[PDB]
């Protein structure tokens, strides 16, 4: 899972 | 509804990972919101016509500092309000609105702070959570460290989110390990660490504050959602939360029948009451906020598109979906707020930009  | 009246982008180009609006303004005063992002906290007021008068910020002395989540309290003497920030660097600062000066600051977690809360009751408790896995409650009248949530039986990777519940009995906690925890402050040992947190005065005495240590849930799950935890809220005694699966979940702790103070630790059941589905999400740290009624809730996606439910219906499955777009906003909007009457609501991005939504 990404922060962005 | 809604209609988007303006809009603007701060100067340094860098995700605005939160936005507050002060719910303790004076009647009379004009709205008052705060965003934090970059490595500083910037004030803005509404006025008519969609303004959003620009005031002053507070910028940490390290470029390195990140700002991630603030929260608004009241001086519990003076009713002064007071803003609370923190970040990447694991410092909560509580700084004066009107000067933007830091009044002082708590260094604990030393590692970075994901959320920040007040009790909805006392002004002086505020909940801090954190990469470094575990919660803390202070007691900023007397500056105090009242108690850690942590341990092997606490989260076991970052803490993303927490929430008091109604009257600051519990607290509904979430973060990378998947799961949500409650941790009751309502206890014996709790009612009494937060009594004596009021009568410590260092001046006066020779011994540190001690800390209470809770290692133990009161309640833990993982079985709501399959990813990171995000964001949570009490909706009285159910709970929303969401990860980064393009889903809000209306949860409660056991069967569907059960009161939420008998649930006991180690109850293994869960009641799904409804979902609400949204799309473009999948990213992580991407934050719902209520009205002060409870009657709404309003999250934004990673491509800019705005979704409200009118949660005023007689049960949670049966609220009403509204989505708010503009064709200039097409950046993530990473947390949302409402003003306290509900006429304005905030969007903040991670291009910096802020929009401005009037009822």
């Amino acid at each position: 899972a990404r922060k962005s | 509804s809604f209609k988007c009246v303006n809009s603007l982008k701060e100067d340094h180009n860098q995700p605005l990972f939160g936005v507050q609006f002060n719910w303790h303004s004076k009647e009379g005063d004009p709205l008052v919101f705060a965003t934090v992002g970059s490595n500083r906290v910037t004030l803005y007021e509404c006025h008519s016509q969609g303004e959003i008068r620009l005031l002053q910020s507070y910028v940490d002395a390290d470029a390195d500092e990140n700002f991630y989540t603030c929260a608004w309290t009241y001086d519990s003497n003076t009713s002064h309000p007071l803003l609370a920030v923190a970040g990447s660097r694991g410092i909560i600062r509580i700084i004066n609105p009107i000067t933007m000066q830091c009044i002082k600051h708590y260094v604990g977690h030393g590692n970075a702070i994901n959320e920040l809360k007040f009790h909805p009751r006392d002004p002086n408790l505020l909940l801090s959570v954190s990469k470094d896995h575990a919660l803390r409650l202070w007691n900023i009248q007397t500056d105090t460290l009242v108690a850690i949530f942590g341990g092997v039986e606490g989260h076991r990777d970052e803490v993303l989110s927490a929430d008091y519940d109604l009257l600051g009995e519990k607290i509904m906690s979430c973060g990378m390990d998947h799961s949500l925890k409650l941790w009751r402050i309502n206890s014996k040992r709790m009612m009494n660490a937060i009594k004596e947190s009021y009568d410590y005065n260092p001046n006066k005495t020779n011994r540190p504050f001690i800390s209470q240590k809770i290692h133990f849930p009161d309640f833990s799950t993982r079985d709501i959602h399959r990813n990171y935890v995000d964001c949570v809220r009490w909706l009285g005694d159910l709970i929303l939360s969401k990860s980064c699966e393009n889903a809000i979940v209306c949860w409660k702790p056991g069967k569907m029948e059960d009161d939420i103070d008998k649930i006991k630790p180690s109850e293994s059941n869960v009641t799904i009451l409804g979902r609400f589905d949204y799309s473009q999400c999948d990213i992580w740290y991407m934050r719902f906020s209520m009205d002060f009624w409870q009657k709404m809730l309003a999250l934004g996606n990673q491509v800019g598109k705005l979704y409200v439910w009118d949660l005023e219906v007689e049960d949670p499955h049966k609220a009403k979906c509204t989505t708010l777009t503009h064709h200039k906003c097409g950046a993530a909007i990473r947390q949302t707020s409402f003003s306290r009457d509900s006429s304005i609501l905030i969007a903040v991005c991670d291009d910096a930009s802020i929009w401005r939504w009037d009822r």
